[PDB]
RNA sequence: CGCUUCUCGGCAAGUGUAGUAUCUGUUCUUAUCAGUUUAAUAUCUGAU
RNA sequence: GAUGUCAUACUUAUC
């Protein structure tokens, strides 16, 4: 029993720029294991990362336990990945 | 076109006695053409006055006979 | 609810027992699910209040938190005085999201 | 410019040529081409 | 359908005339039986006390209009 | 599919530009088949190609092709063939249908979604076949059938829905001559579904539709198969229906009487199971119709051991409380002795059957308390109190209830010497239940009963409970909570060992901890003011005001909830954590996309601004007024009634100038749940402040060329007006020229809106003398009653209901007046129903507001009575 | 020599359910009689 | 004006 809105890849907005990968390996893989993790290099890609895990289950209980954690003095947002919403600046 | 006949009621033979047994091909023109300057010269010959009485009149005898019990 | 169309009401006769609301649907009405001006509380039937389905609510179905209660444009249009305003059965509302 | 396509006063388009309606500005430039439009052009 | 079979007296889409007359009759033989004001002045239109009349109004409850049609 | 590894190729393709990295195919269109569903839709793969050889039948493979749009196709092509299946159930067929859907419910390989696809398609389909499933009636209840049994509650219920919806539809001789041959089969399990599925229908139809057909299967003698099937039939019908079968309590008696007396023990089993059943459906009740049905139970329970006696000591335990005092008394002193012997019963449904008699057979008078001390609680605590039972659900809620039973009978103190013992065992659900019944103890009966000697270590065993928790249950928490509600200030010598606890459980790696300790904090913060404890209180948020940095939103929305406790138990002005320091240390913390964590801090803003808006300098809530707009669109449904109230309380601190300019420019949003709640919070604004400053504003809204802005702002000034009520008398004269406007729009949502409007002001200014204006209304919103959609002849169905209330139903009735004999059936139909809803709403003013009809020949329809004058 | 205050110039809010208003790809110049239905049209069913 | 496929937008304090 799963809704069809969760993904195995789920996207953070306003992330710290300081944040190295270590980090983000550390709070992405709490809630299990992490397939691939990217961060932005860009000017108007900053603060936003994608994060696809190996399982669906362990994706869905990363993305129910990410939204809102507490980083540096930003707020950064979880989100599922959207095909239709992550192609919009083209 | 067949449809906007067809669908407004158009192309349907319709006969009024009163203005020299006329022919109409349709209800809606001929519920516009009763209250007019044609259907009230035919009504005006027979000495019946324009009213609302006789809308849906379209024999002679009927409105002479509406004419008459009024 | 006005939401849902197929929602239909118990229309019993009513006794006694007045009704309850649970959590997520405090101060809620019961025909008009508005939340503004209370004016009349709600009466249960005999069959929709006995044993088990005591203190539940009547609009969702769950454990019941406060007391159930129509708005004053249902005391005022005489809606109040019909049958007891429990929903029994449950069509096409929270039934396929369980189960995806 | 097209001199059939107006604004109405609920934020959408219409054209009087063929008297539709369209919501979006994706669907009124997409309403110019067709067979009722074509005609409407070719009739007046 | 339910509601014509719960509250008598609503009606349909097929409802005649001559129910609606003895729904409309039967309702105010109900409003002159409830109502005092109106049970005293058909009390005092006539010679009879208060319960005759109320047994006239009684009494023609069935079939106030005559028979169907 | 979901679960499926990808490679890398797929993961860069579903990636943007700018990131490091640190035939098979039916006719076109159609969604991808299963491999072992290509039986059914077999018929799809090859073209149609209709020309000369294309019967009815191929018809129904369309019926089936939109069923392929039905189980695997998209969301909106799933509504749009169940749209097409409804709107073509008449002309497609029962028959097709029925045989097309058959064997695709019958599938070995079937899942739950496409199941209960299968059943809403059955359900949807049901209405428009009435009185055309009777041959099918059959092969529908062979599919219904083992739904009703099934472990989901949720298809139960579809599946017992279905079962009435057939009964409704197929009568009532049509489904007992269906279900006559289902009950004497060889198999049990489709005989005890055949009798569920007869008393749905009985239940459905009515007790005495199949009273005498159920008394003639239980008083033949040909087998017993078919009594043991009618006696479960009644014993379901007598467990679904709790109040219902109460008037016929004596004929389901009468019958019940004939069993319990032939060779075989199961037809006696099953008439003790329907006579307790009936005892306990309608209890207090049945006393003088069960005064036959005690004495051969009485000899069945003592002459014979077994499953026959459990099941009749279980039928004379559900009806010893609906029996008087003195028998109650009597029957409690013959069988204590039994069910003391009982207690060490090997099998476990007559321990089952004895737990649920021993909390009857103590509830009442004539049992002491000091006898069941002393040789009824050991033996329960001995026999019954182990490790096994705590493992099933049904064993463990009706352990607890008989201990909750013996606790309020007995003592609440002699159960927690008990009861303290096993809560520091090395058993996760053992220790749940002994926490749940101390709180059940601690709830029901109190804790003036327990000593200084046995709360300590209550006290030390609930601290063990909460310090070993593993799993996210919050029966522990709660069970500390209501052990400190019935403490009070018998916990002051409690506090520090509390405090130490919870401050070292703040700081550990896991982070499941850290918001239990936040929960057990947020639980025990009323009973610190209501012991003189302001030292701890004030300790305890400066530590919860620096412990928001912890990284798991489960955590800081649970410590986001004890700061709003702490502040709720002590002052807003009064707190070592002011609102100075954590008013701007929230407006970061109110852009989270949680659930739980947003609702605390919009809970906590909306606090903010109804006690501490003085804290402020005026700047920081025109800029949270801002993020409140993005605080809605969330599928919670806490948030957003808690952010109009926010709004409405910065509008009454900072005035209403600056949030209504930003809620009128959130309206243009083309998103749902967006401009509803902007909505919504415009009009609680303009409730909670003066309505007559927002009054020129929103007459700006429309000005805007704008079909969604002008929706919205409507709304919001119906919204306003049903806020208002009896205070929109003075603002009906500036709301009558727009809703004159808005009801001659093309758009039909608008003229709902202003429907809706008309009605709010109809029913907020009723008796006030503004029935020009409700009359000016209706004369617009009567030609709106001739709409085909069906929003907008609710609105206008509610807009009449409120001018029949407002301006009375002579106006009403005038206007209803000649469409009831109306020649158009669409406009009579309406008519009809407005009418039947004006008598609805006053059926004795119609009498005076009744037009003249003169008399025909045969009848006579003038009024004599009311026609003449003294 | 150091500290503090004021002013000026440059430097990704998603999913599921219920209904609805529009164009976009298209169809009927079959001439009478009888039946169901429609306020009246339209449509369907059998015989030249 | 209707039909049947596709798209857009709207409503019911729906979740």
């Amino acid at each position: 029993r799963l809704p069809p809105e969760v993904n195995r890849i789920l996207y953070i907005r306003n992330l710290p720029y300081k944040i190295t990968a270590e980090e983000m390996y550390d709070i992405f893989g709490k809630y299990g294991p992490i397939r691939q993790i990217r961060v932005g290099n860009t000017p108007e890609t900053r603060g936003t990362a994608y994060v696809v895990y190996e399982d669906i289950f362990d994706a869905k209980n990363a993305c129910d336990h990410l939204s809102g954690f507490n980083v540096c003095n930003r707020y950064l947002v979880v989100l599922y990945y959207n095909a239709n919403r992550a192609f919009q600046k083209m | 076109p067949y449809w906007l006949y067809k669908l407004h009621g158009l192309n349907i033979n319709y006969n009024c006695e009163i203005c020299g047994n006329y022919t109409y091909r349709g209800p809606k023109a001929f519920q516009r053409h009763f209250a007019e300057w044609r259907h009230a010269h035919g009504m005006r010959c027979l000495g019946i006055p324009n009213t609302a009485h006789f809308a849906n009149v379209t024999q002679i005898e009927d409105a002479v006979s509406l004419w008459a019990k009024l | 609810a006005k939401h849902h169309p197929d929602l239909i009401f118990c229309r019993k006769q009513a006794g006694v027992a007045i009704g309850r609301l649970c959590e997520k649907c405090d101060g809620k009405c019961v025909i008009c699910d508005s939340y503004v001006r209370p004016c009349t509380l709600v009466r249960i039937c005999d069959e929709c209040n006995y044993g088990s389905y005591q203190g539940r609510c009547v609009i969702c179905g769950g454990p019941g938190v406060s007391d159930a209660y129509y708005c004053k444009e249902c005391t005022i249009q005489e809606k109040d005085r019909d049958g007891c305003p429990k929903i029994v059965n449950l069509g096409s509302s929270k039934t396929d999201l369980f189960y995806e | 410019k097209d001199p059939y396509f107006m604004k109405n006063h609920l934020g959408s388009y219409e054209c009087k040529l063929c008297l539709t309606l369209h919501n979006n500005e994706g669907s009124y430039l997409a309403h110019t081409q067709g067979k009722k439009h074509q005609t409407n052009l070719a009739r007046r | 359908e339910h509601l014509q079979s719960k509250y008598i007296g609503t009606g349909h889409a097929d409802t005649t005339k001559w129910e609606w007359l003895v729904n409309q009759h039967r309702d105010s033989y109900c409003s002159y039986m409830g109502h005092f004001d109106l049970l005293n002045y058909f009390a005092i239109a006539e010679n009879e006390s208060k319960a005759r009349v109320r047994f006239n109004l009684m009494e023609k409850m069935l079939q106030p209009c005559g028979p169907p049609a | 599919e979901r679960n499926r590894p990808l490679s890398d190729e797929e993961l860069d393709a579903m990636f943007p530009e700018g990131y490091k990295v640190l035939n098979d195919q039916p006719s076109g269109n159609l969604p991808f088949l299963k491999p072992d569903d290509i039986q059914y839709f077999d018929k799809l793969l090859v073209d149609v190609d209709e020309s000369t050889l294309s019967p009815e039948e191929q018809k129904e493979r369309k019926i089936m092709k939109l069923l392929l749009k039905i189980k695997n196709g998209t969301p909106p092509m799933r509504k749009a063939a169940l749209r097409q299946i409804t709107d073509k159930a008449r002309e497609f067929g029962a028959g097709p249908l029925f045989n097309q859907i058959l064997p695709l419910l019958m599938s070995p390989t079937l899942e739950d979604q496409e199941r209960h696809l299968l059943v809403k398609v059955i359900d949807r389909i049901l209405y428009k076949l009435d009185d055309l499933v009777r041959p099918y009636v059959h092969k529908i209840l062979v599919v219904i059938e083992p739904l009703l049994i099934d472990e989901d509650y949720y298809a139960r219920v579809e599946g017992r829905e279905i079962i009435s919806n057939l009964a409704k539809a197929a009568g009532l001789a049509t489904m007992i001559s269906t279900m006559r041959p289902d009950i004497d089969n060889m198999d049990e399990y489709v005989r005890n579904t055949t009798a569920r599925a007869f008393a749905v229908v009985a239940s459905a139809l009515g007790i005495p539709s199949l009273l005498p057909f159920l008394k003639a299967v239980c008083k033949s003698k040909k087998s017993w198969q078919a009594r043991h099937t009618g006696i479960k039939i009644v014993q379901q019908i007598a467990i679904l229906m709790g109040c219902a079968i109460l008037p016929h309590l004596r004929s389901l008696v009468e019958i019940i009487e004939h069993g319990l007396v032939d060779e075989q023990q199961k037809v006696r089993t099953i008439s003790a199971l329907a006579i307790a059943a009936l005892a306990e459906a309608a209890t207090p009740y049945g006393i003088e119709s069960f005064d036959s049905v005690l004495k051969p139970l009485w000899k069945g329970i003592r002459q014979h051991r077994g499953k026959g006696l459990a099941a009749f000591l279980k039928a004379i335990g559900y009806l010893i409380p609906l029996m008087d005092a003195e028998y109650a008394n009597y029957y409690t002193r013959e069988v204590m002795l039994i069910l003391i012997r009982e207690f060490q019963s090997p099998d476990e449904e007559m321990k089952k059957i004895v737990l649920k008699v021993v909390k009857q057979c103590c509830g009442t008078d004539g049992v002491e308390a000091n006898y069941i001390k002393t040789e009824i609680l050991p033996p329960f605590f001995k026999h019954f109190w182990q490790h096994r039972m705590a493992l099933d659900r049904r064993n463990y809620r009706q352990l607890v209830d008989t201990t909750v039973e013996l606790a309020n009978k007995v003592g609440a103190a002699e159960i927690i010497s008990r009861i303290v013992d096993d809560l520091k065992d090395e058993a996760e659900q053992y220790r749940k239940m002994v926490m749940e019944t101390i709180e059940k103890i601690m709830g029901n009966l109190g804790a003036a009963d327990i000593d200084h000697k046995l709360e300590e270590q209550l006290i030390d065993g609930i601290l063990y409970a909460f310090q070993e928790q593993t799993t996210e249950d919050s029966v522990m928490l709660n069970g500390f909570g209501t052990v400190v509600n019935a403490l009070g200030k018998r916990v002051k010598p409690y506090l520090p060992q509390i405090c130490g606890t919870v401050l070292w459980r703040l700081n550990n790696k896991s982070a499941k901890v850290r918001q239990q300790a936040a929960d057990l904090i947020s639980r025990t913060a009323v009973v610190m003011k209501t012991c003189q404890e302001e030292k701890l209180m004030g300790h305890l948020g400066v530590v919860l005001y620096e412990y928001l940095g912890e990284e798991y939103p489960e955590v800081l929305g649970s410590i986001l909830g004890a700061l709003k406790a702490i502040v709720n138990v002590i002052g807003m002005h009064k707190m070592t954590p002011p609102i100075k320091d954590l008013l701007p240390r929230l407006t970061p913390i109110l852009k989270n996309r949680h659930e739980k964590v947003q609702e605390n801090c919009i809970d906590l803003v909306g606090r903010i601004a109804d006690r501490g808006a003085e804290y402020v300098s005026a700047r920081e809530w025109m800029r949270i007024c801002f993020e409140l707009l993005e605080l809605l669109k969330a599928h919670k449904k806490a948030i957003r009634r808690a952010t109009v109230n926010t709004f409405g309380y910065i509008a009454k601190a900072i005035g209403p100038h600056d949030v209504l300019a930003t809620l009128l420019n959130n309206l243009k949003v083309q998103e749902r749940q967006n401009r509803v709640c902007t909505t919504v919070a415009i009009a609680i604004v303009a409730e909670t402040c003066s309505p007559f400053t927002v009054l020129p504003a929103l007459m700006n809204e429309y000005r805007v060329p704008e079909l969604n802005v002008q929706n919205g702002v409507l709304k919001s000034l119906s919204f306003l007006f049903e806020y208002i009520g009896e205070m929109g008398k003075d603002y009906i004269y500036a709301v009558t020229p727009l809703l004159e406007d808005a009801l001659m729009d093309r758009d039909l949502v608008h003229r709902q809106t202003a429907s809706a409007v008309v009605q709010h002001m109809s029913l907020g200014v009723y008796g006030f003398g503004c029935e020009d204006s409700l009359n000016h209304l209706l004369n617009y919103v009567w030609p709106n009653v001739f709409e085909t959609s069906p929003h907008v002849i609710q609105a206008v169905m509610g807009a009449l209901e409120g001018l029949r209330v407002a301006i009375g139903p002579c106006r009403m009735l005038q206007y209803c007046l000649q469409g009831l004999f109306h020649p158009a059936r669409k406009v009579r139909d309406v008519y009809w129903k407005i009418y039947n809803s004006i008598y609805i709403g006053s059926q004795d003013a119609l009498i005076a507001h009744y037009p003249r009809i003169y008399n025909d020949d045969k009848n006579t329809y003038i009024r004599y009575e009311l026609d003449y004058i003294l």
